[PDB]
């Protein structure tokens, strides 16, 4: 009686879905109470979601409606259980919980009957997993009734909802939300929507929870330092920090490694789909969708947990070294500058190293899984390719080091220039009273040429970096595919093999760059902690239009058309590989080699173009600014403060030279790669095009609401950084007066206040970045889901063309990362262009 | 109001909560009450006719607990026929199965109770005279 | 009173307006509510039986969605049979057409809602104690 047991299973889901609707409709028509097992409940509910997807897959394979209805009903039943638990977290009851418990017991009974009747005779594993999950959720409910007094005698002795994160006005509620929103940052919707209208400020911002303050982190760190020093240094302080920050860091690291595993897993199911159609695929498509969303969610949660641990550590060691500043002796100018660098660069190094700590653990497993996976797909030839990409990682590091050296030299020259300016902008009336100004401007221009000379080598190294970035992906495929078929064994290379190798090449290129910066950050952090131990123990298109018109018509088109042609080559190589796959193999491989050479030559040309153009623009802009400032009237110089006039030259110039060319290059590459990927996934499946324009319009709404806040928070950060450092300096000089007045307590209070005001800003900023990241990624996974779902049917059932699905899947598996690069670089370019606009504001004097 | 220590009394006022609502929401939740109950008992009846084996189309050696029942659709028609007390009588519940007698004797009383509350509360609503305010 | 800037609240008090009325007017508007609804659904049922083609008298190759329906008159008899919950059962709605199931499942709920209001408001009326004034 199989259908009989199927119906018997359908019944309890129906019972629960029917009782949920009155209460849900009353509730749909500010104290958060959490219960033990909440996080376990949500984890188990997501596992139920997964197993139910698998059951739906089984029902599709078998088909008989009544035979696969139980899965479709348990789906809504679990979603309604989630709705119930949200309605109970928002307002507590003893009865709604019993309402859940009844359903759990009945579903367990039905599943047991299914299991018995099966034992008497794929289904087996799924039914067993569901049984185990329902049983564990039952035990969770029993724990919940055991905790409070719903079935017990009258009173609960109920907790009294937590005042830490729910009492007096606060806004950053990360630890006090639903474990789904703890992942998807849903609580930021309200903040960002309100931020769109009203400008954010410290009165509109929250206050940090008791879970993360100066006092809390200082307390944990001093407890660890005490427990380590009572057993008596650099290693000591290190182990103290380690044992003090404990579980959060390793939790982030394991989130990260699981995400890395699933990311290495994606391309293999791509490969399986490509195999199946050329010779069980819808299941692989939905599994790919699920795995993408879960992997990226875990990656983002990992990032956030690491960032928060780092912010805790910064606050802690900052207030600690300020506590040490009170007890130091007067015999120990140079020490003050060393102290304020110990807070401005050493502490930032420590905290950014703590950002990158889990990446250092997750990188080796990533490259190992990558190489072993690509070996089993391409054989011995794979190994050869696996060398080339890896060889880029040490070289990169070398390049980076050269940059640093260059930077140092340049900085020196820059400093001297500033000196030769500070005189002219002070003896203004003296200077213009006899018109010796041109004589000094000649000297100022003499310094500028030396500065320009340094910048050439720096930008050459930047060009080499950008060149290798996109050259190694091309070279890997070149020397691998040419060295696999036409060299070793003449093995027929199915489209699946080549496209899986392509996907893995990108998924391995992305982490490789980060290892170099990680090594540099780690050694620098080691040096900075040795230092700390030695111390402690003693904008419109008009701004960009003018910026690019200062370059001239000579280089504008030379840049733009070269970029367009490089991206066209980068897509055409894969387009021709698509026809290469199905099987004149030798002629095919030769054409592939020609395309590979064109790509690298064009990339080098584009990089050199960007370098030369940026340098020329900086030159002309500086000269024009100097000339326009020279011919100003005296009353203008007397009216405007010196800080603004000097500051533009001091930073604006420096900022532009250091960051505008690289960021502009990155923005251009990102936007063109995204447009190319969209065009590829459109040409592969025509109908998919018409489905992708809706989602993209969604991104437009996600753009505005982001920038109008991301800019705002940004500037707030800057402000909370300025009085903090200055405060430090004030304590160092007048140290004797402050230790004499015995005013140490009030000043320590002020510094805790300032570090809290800094942390709230630097925390909301990372929360907003996580928000934009996760939502853009969810859409980037929706697009690949829809693309694969259209490709499996349209390109197989009717079109019956296999070279198509490869390109579409390979580009849709990665379009999301290009999208994120695009949006972030766009925000940075906008803030930098807004910085540039004030130079033109000064130009019209 | 901010920071209300909700101890659940907001829903504990079960009908004095929803008699406050607008008309579309209250009409929605009333139709959802009625459809919920009807579908629940239609499912249980479908199942009981399936289980007795009267659902298996056969001539002789049996009499269905509910005469002339064929599929889920006719079963839901029987549920709405007995629940809301129209009583069409094309499908007859018979004196062969006392289990069907039990399901009827609970169906009707729950139907009558939920009808009684869903009339009292709508009347308690039509004494909304705030409009006179 | 003269020159009342009517913003419509005079009718916005929909039932607290008519519970003020006399008895003949209120009885008139109640019978008009009931007859209006009955005629509406009788028309839609006539049309659906016409459209399915079950209205075309034919023996075999079909079963009418509503057994034994011939003309508009018998259709209006079916409408008043299912609406006001007498349920005569001479004409049977069948499990062949789900569209008839939908029309029944909305007919009955609207019938029940308009019955509920037309009882609550008449009771809210019988608390007219101005006669005691
Ligand atoms: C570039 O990505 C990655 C890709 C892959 C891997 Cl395996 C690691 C990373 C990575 O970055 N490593 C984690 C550490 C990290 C650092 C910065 C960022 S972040 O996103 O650029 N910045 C923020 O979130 N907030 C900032 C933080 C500084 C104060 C101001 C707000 C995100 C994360």
């Amino acid at each position: 009686n199989g259908c009989f047991v199927d119906a018997l299973n359908v019944v309890p889901h129906v019972f629960l879905l029917f009782i949920t609707f009155p209460i849900l409709f009353i509730g749909w028509g500010s104290t958060w109470l959490h219960f033990p097992g909440h996080n376990l409940r949500w984890i188990l509910t997501f596992i139920l979601l997964f197993v139910l997807v698998c059951e739906i897959a089984e029902g599709i394979l078998s088909d008989h409606l009544h035979l696969y209805m139980p899965a479709g009903m348990a789906f809504m039943a679990a979603i309604t259980s989630v709705v119930y638990y949200h309605n109970i977290e928002t307002s507590n009851f003893p009865k709604l919980l019993i309402a859940l418990l009844i359903y759990w017991t009945l579903a367990f009974i039905t599943k047991t009957i299914k299991f018995v009747k099966f034992y008497d005779h794929l289904r087996f594993c799924l039914t067993g997993l569901l049984v185990i999950l329902y049983g564990m959720l039952l035990l969770v409910e029993v724990n919940v009734i055991r905790v409070r007094r719903y079935i017990f005698f009258k009173t609960p002795r109920e907790v009294k909802p937590p005042e830490d994160l729910q009492d007096l006005g606060v806004r950053f509620l990360q630890p006090f939300v639903n474990l789904l929103s703890k992942g998807t940052y849903w609580w930021m919707n309200a903040f960002i929507k309100t931020a769109h209208k009203k400008p954010i400020d410290l009165r509109a911002i929250g206050k940090l929870p008791i879970a993360m303050r100066a006092l809390t982190n200082y307390q944990r760190l001093c407890v660890a330092f005490d427990a380590q020093a009572r057993k008596d240094g650099a290693r000591a302080i290190w182990r103290a920090l380690c044992h003090a920050f404990g579980r959060r860091l390793i939790l982030s690291s394991t989130f990260r490694i699981l995400a890395d595993l699933l990311g290495f897993a994606g391309p293999l199911c791509i490969f399986g789909i490509v195999d199946h159609l050329g010779k069980n695929a819808y299941v692989l498509a939905v599994l790919l969708f699920l795995a993408l969303l879960l992997q990226r969610t875990f990656l983002q949660a990992s990032y956030y947990v690491a960032i928060e641990t780092g912010i805790n550590l910064r606050g802690a060691i900052q207030t600690k070294i300020y506590n040490k500043i009170m007890h130091l002796s007067t015999s120990n100018e140079m020490t003050a500058g060393q102290i304020c660098n110990l807070v401005a660069i050493d502490t930032n190094q420590l905290m950014w190293f703590f950002f990158l700590c889990p990446n250092l653990w997750a990188m080796p497993v990533q490259i190992i899984v990558g190489v072993i996976l690509l070996y089993y797909i391409l054989g011995v030839s794979a190994l050869i390719g696996a060398a080339v990409i890896i060889l880029l990682a040490p070289v990169q590091y070398f390049v980076a080091t050269k940059l640093s050296q260059a930077q140092r030299s340049t900085l020196e020259h820059s400093n001297e220039r500033l000196k030769q300016t500070n005189e002219m902008l002070r003896g203004m009336k003296l200077l213009k009273l006899y018109a010796w100004e041109s004589i000094f401007c000649s000297r100022v221009e003499v310094t500028r040429r030396k500065e320009m000379t340094s910048l050439r080598a720096f930008a050459v190294y930047t060009s080499i970096s950008i060149f290798m970035n996109t050259a190694i992906p091309i070279a890997a495929v070149l020397i691998t595919f040419v060295g696999h078929v036409s060299f070793f064994k003449e093995s027929d290379l199915s489209p699946s093999v080549a496209f899986a190798s392509l996907s893995l090449f990108h998924i391995l290129v992305t982490p490789l760059f980060l290892l170099s910066s990680v090594v540099r950050s780690t050694v620098k952090a080691l040096v900075s902690v040795q230092k700390l131990s030695e111390f402690l123990s003693s904008i419109p298109w008009r701004a960009c239009t003018k910026y690019l018109s200062s370059a001239g018509i000579l280089l504008l088109s030379l840049l733009v058309f070269s970029q367009l042609l490089k991206h066209m080559v980068l897509v055409a190589i894969d387009y021709w590989l698509a026809k290469w796959t199905d099987s004149d193999q030798s002629v095919y491989a030769m054409v592939f080699t020609l395309l590979c050479s064109l790509g690298i030559v064009l990339c080098l040309v584009t990089s050199v173009t960007v370098e030369w153009t940026g340098l020329k623009v900086a030159k002309r802009l500086h000269r024009s600014l100097l000339n326009r400032i020279i011919l100003a009237p005296m009353r203008f110089f007397e009216t405007t403060p010196l800080g603004s006039i000097l500051n533009r030259f001091s930073s604006d110039c420096n900022t532009i030279d250091q960051h505008i060319p690289s960021t502009l290059e990155c923005l251009s590459r990102s936007t063109l790669l995204c447009v190319s990927a969209l065009t590829v996934i459109s040409y592969v499946t025509p109908v998919f095009l018409v489905a992708l324009l809706p989602l993209a319009v969604v991104c437009y709404f996600i753009q505005k609401y982001f920038r109008v806040a991301s800019r705002d928070l940004q500037q707030l950060d800057d402000t909370t950084q300025l009085p903090l450092l200055s405060h430090f300096a004030e304590t160092v000089e007048g140290l004797t007066t402050i230790r004499a007045f015995r005013y140490e307590a009030r000043f320590q209070q002020k510094l805790l206040e300032y570090t809290d005001s800094n942390n709230i800003a630097s925390l909301f900023l990372t929360a907003a970045n996580r928000w934009l990241e996760v939502r853009m990624e969810y859409i980037g996974a929706c697009v690949v889901l829809i693309a694969a779902a259209t490709s499996i049917s349209n390109s197989l059932h009717r079109e019956l063309s296999a070279g198509l699905v490869g390109l579409g899947l390979t580009y849709a598996l990665m379009v999301s990362n290009y999208l994120n690069w695009m949006v972030r670089n766009l925000a940075d370019m906008e803030i930098q262009l807004g910085a540039v606009k004030r130079i033109h504001a000064l130009l019209k004097t | 109001h901010k920071n209300i220590r909700e101890q659940g009394r907001f829903l504990q006022d079960v009908f004095t909560t929803l008699v406050d609502l607008k008309w579309p929401h209250t009409l929605l939740i009333f139709t959802m009450s009625f459809l919920c109950s009807w579908l629940l008992f239609a499912m249980v009846w479908w199942l009981i006719a399936f289980a007795h084996g009267d659902l298996a189309p056969g001539e002789g050696t049996n009499v269905p607990c509910v005469t002339s029942i064929h599929s889920f659709s006719s079963a839901f028609l029987f549920s709405i026929e007995v629940q809301v007390t129209i009583g069409f009588g094309g499908r007859m519940v018979t004196e062969e199965c006392p289990l069907a007698i039990l399901i009827l004797i609970v169906q009707n009383i729950v139907g009558l109770m939920i009808n009684a509350i869903m009339l009292g509360c709508i009347f308690m609503k039509t004494a909304q005279a705030h409009r006179r305010a």
